[PDB]
């Protein structure tokens, strides 16, 4: 979706393996927010707006 | 009428739709037969500090 029709669809009851996602495209901008990535894996969260 | 068309419908469509149970009923609509019986389905509703 466009950025003026961004999408928001909160990942819940279900596992966002990090590991998956660390290796997704040949290049890309983790600009995570507070905690590392590699914390963030081992850093269980509540609700995370997608 | 069987199906699920112009039912009750009091969820009058809101925004903060958050996670849900679709699932197995836990509420089993047992078939009753053989008489001499009554499905009580006991429910006891409790909310421990949320």
């Amino acid at each position: 979706a466009s950025v003026y029709a961004w999408n928001r669809k909160r990942i819940s009851n279900c596992v966002a393996d990090y590991s998956v996602l660390y290796n997704f495209a040949p290049f890309f901008a983790f600009k995570c927010y507070g905690v590392s990535p590699t914390k963030l894996n081992d850093l269980c969260f509540t609700n995370v707006y997608a | 009428k069987s199906w699920m068309e112009s039912e009750f419908r009091v969820y009058s469509s809101a925004n903060n739709c958050t996670f849900e149970y679709v699932s197995q009923p836990f509420l089993m609509d047992l078939e009753g037969k053989q008489g001499n019986f009554k499905n009580l389905r006991e429910f006891v509703f409790k909310n421990i500090d949320g």
